[PDB]
């Protein structure tokens, strides 16, 4: 019962879908911007 | 990164070959990191957790697919021996 | 990124057409554009997010002597893309000529959708090889877009001029439209008719509608070489990743088309991918040796499956390999499309840069040599005569497509420190 | 390991489609090559698992003034094997010349097979001698198999031409394919057709058909010499396992067929042994000694059956024994095919090796002696003179095939310290 309720609400399995989409299309475009430094310019850079 | 460092760009001809030669390399390895560890590894680790019932068992689940996916991609112990290629051809 | 498609000729209209159709019933929109309840997607590869909550595709509509174009006019997908740009042969040099002397409103007309999206990947060129209506225009639009776009890629999706043939130019104008081909484009999709003409009576028994079931063929073979961008994977979400491996040299930038059902009117990975690697399962039909391959494979994949599949093509060695460096057949894996109909599961396609098409070219040489020794098959047309007086493009032509072959056969040694 | 057969002349293309039709029968195939789910087998001896989910034989297509194969073309049989290498009578001399201008190409069709499969043990041959149409050519391409490939088998299963004949070259084209037989095959398979006429007058009482029946009696017996390399056993598969006990010398390789049941239109070993051992259940109709004998048995068999009934064949000696050492009847065991009439549920066939061929040798040598002699029965064909104006190669294969009768003589001694 704790474990089904875990998954109808305060789901792990989609803080686990975004941790594994926070590395590995999108973060791709996001490195290949800074490829053309400092540490606010990525908070703005992220983002956008 | 040394992806694209590897495809931006646009001797006589011979210059691709050399592209060629480097890029063939990543790109294998990359497909390697990616599909043989993280995926696999991922795939059958989803159909474990679904079937954890327990409070215990789901960190003891996952702390045993991260500590064997740093194993196989390898940050345990033999940076001198494995880490410091990948660092060099980064420098290539 | 984003992909502006370009479609042109008759042959071309018609083949962007079915692929616009094939696109439309594949991702969950009208022919008007109406949103559906069923759509890891993309829809802003070939289309806009347009103002009328149409996802309104940005094609550029070109016609010239319209007769299938009026067809399109007339139809229910003339509600999903028209953003009202569409300005007016059997010749090469008509229509570049034709096209010589409007280039101004029609690159307006692709500055205008160049401002449309905000970022862009490639022109995608719906071209046919001596099509009359194509050629020509094609060949000039290409010299105008690589000139005016040095930033940005450009593809033909382009057919062999072979359909079992009367007009006795067209080695002239695919040899002059191939000069274009090899000069201006940074990659370039070649398909042979008679290939498909002979898989298409090998899987029905149809001999009259040819065009049409090979417009279905390519049309195929398009959205699946741009499902890994329309869908988002790991690599190949833009196109010069793709582009990258199979294409060496600048030079060598044509690229075989294979797909490994033939069919779509149980399986797994290990089986299509031998059934690939023949070359009766290759659309496009001494030592000939691939540069490199690139599979992309779609289905209920399991990853253990690519792993023993490649395997087993290493010792059997299926695949003609590439002397000079390593570059080979390249598994890649992308998502099963929805309301794709449900034949042969686990399907792949390949694009593959093969010495092979070397043979083709010098055949169609061959036959321009032929013409031009006997020095009666240029009819004495009037614009190829006001074009050239002197005929001195056919022989840069003939020179650079010599260089070509040349270049091939030169990738075909175990030194390419020996060029041409 | 893997068989390629080979298959020429009207006669020898009857006999591989008889054969090629009851390998389909046989195993779990379709005559499109369609999968059953039915299939200790092999489908790789003389199949290749080919590109379309068909058990695709390699099969080497030869017509020589094309009547039956016209029928082997329109036919259901001719979607399980067509590699697409047919390519273009009467005498020895002119299929010998025919095979000569043009050996290039058909030996680039057999390097295309050779290149095919992965592994191969030999070459059997479906031929005919003094068939007009496979002979001549059969000698020549036996003559250019043995040459180019030292390294490989090569088998030729061969008729003796006695059908009750008008021909009268055919002893000079029997006695020049002989020669070739013995100087350039490493074993030959060896029939009579007035025996295979005598067993089917015999068994049924037809007088018309007697090629097609006959086709049935060799196409079983090559199926059955082949069911032990087909199905995996202990010893004989590979060929020349079964090759090496009954050839005990380079010129005796000429070998007896023997199939126990001469009916398919209980039992046990012990009787299906002394009914093989007589020369009536034999299928090729001073003393007469087997060199060697080996026999093959399939079905439900009762290990200690094999064992007393060779205990009974030895006390009785209904076999004929070899002077000069043991090499004696040997019992082998294989698997009962699948999707065979269930009729002599113990059904057993033998490969000997006897001295009674060297009658018939000189008998058809008498034949030719007598013509010679005459000198009334070369006919004058063009091809026989232009090939050899003073016909020196007749004597030539007078010499060999005599010395052939002289060491089948001598072999029957009990010294073989002395030769011929």
């Amino acid at each position: 019962n704790l474990m089904q309720t875990l998954k109808k609400d305060y789901r792990l399995v989609e803080y686990l879908q975004a941790m594994r989409n926070f590395f590995l299309d999108t973060m791709y475009d996001f490195y290949t911007s800074i490829f053309d430094q400092n540490v606010s310019f990525l908070n703005v850079q992220l983002q956008e | 990164w040394a992806k694209y460092s590897l495809d931006v760009l646009l001797q006589i001809h011979r210059m691709f070959l050399l592209r060629v030669k480097l890029m063939h390399f990543v790109n294998s390895l990359h497909n390697y990191i990616m599909t043989r560890i993280l995926h696999s590894t991922g795939l059958e680790f989803q159909h474990q957790v679904e079937e954890a019932k327990d409070l215990d068992q789901l960190i003891k689940i996952h702390y045993r697919y991260l500590s064997t996916i740093h194993d196989r991609c390898l940050l345990r112990e033999k940076v001198s021996f494995v880490k410091e290629a990948i660092m060099k051809v980064l420098n290539l | 990124r984003e992909i502006i498609t370009l479609q042109l000729g008759q042959c071309g209209n018609q083949i962007g057409f079915e692929f616009w159709k094939q696109l439309c019933a594949e991702h969950g929109i009208s022919p008007e554009g109406i949103v559906e309840e069923f759509a890891t997607d993309r829809k802003d590869v070939f289309f806009y997010q347009a103002d009328d909550e149409h996802y309104i595709p940005r094609a550029v509509l070109l016609d010239l002597e319209p007769r299938v174009i009026h067809s399109i006019l007339n139809s229910p997908y003339a509600k999903l893309y028209n953003p009202e740009n569409i300005y007016l042969g059997n010749n090469w040099a008509s229509g570049f000529s034709q096209g010589e002397k409007i280039h101004e409103d029609i690159f307006d007309i692709i500055d205008r959708e160049a401002d449309g999206s905000d970022s862009l990947e490639g022109f995608v060129l719906c071209h046919s090889i001596a099509g009359g209506t194509g050629s020509g225009l094609g060949s000039y639009l290409l010299e105008r877009l690589n000139d005016r776009y040095p930033k940005k890629l450009v593809q033909t999706y382009s057919v062999f001029p072979n359909q079992d043939e009367d007009v006795v130019v067209q080695p002239y104008n695919s040899l002059l439209t191939l000069k274009r081909l090899t000069q201006n484009a940074d990659c370039v999709v070649v398909l042979d008719n008679t290939a498909l003409n002979r898989i298409a009576t090998d899987r029905l028994h149809i001999q009259n509608p040819s065009f049409s079931q090979i417009n279905q063929l390519v049309s195929t073979i398009m959205s699946a070489s741009t499902t890994t961008l329309r869908y988002p994977g790991y690599m190949n979400n833009d196109l010069i990743g793709l582009i990258a491996s199979l294409i060496p040299t600048p030079r060598l930038h044509f690229l075989m088309t294979g797909y490994t059902p033939l069919t779509t009117d149980k399986t797994t990975v290990l089986d299509v991918m031998r059934r690939l690697l023949q070359p009766k399962n290759v659309m496009v039909s001494t030592n000939h040796c691939y540069i490199a391959i690139l599979n992309i494979i779609q289905g209920e994949v399991d990853p253990t499956q690519v792993h023993k599949s490649l395997q087993r093509i290493r010792e059997r060695k299926l695949a003609n390999f590439i002397p000079w460096g390593p570059a080979s057949i390249q598994v890649a894996l992308s998502r099963k499309s929805p309301y794709l109909p449900s034949a042969h599961r686990v399907s792949g396609l390949m694009m593959a840069n093969h010495t092979s098409i070397s043979s083709l070219f010098e055949r169609t040489c061959r036959q321009y040599d032929k013409l031009r020794k006997r020095e009666a098959f240029l009819e004495q047309f009037r614009k190829e005569d006001m074009f050239k007086d002197n005929f001195d493009e056919m022989d840069t032509s003939r020179e650079i497509v010599q260089q070509l072959i040349d270049e091939y056969h030169a990738a075909t040694r175990p030194d390419y420190i020996s060029w041409g």
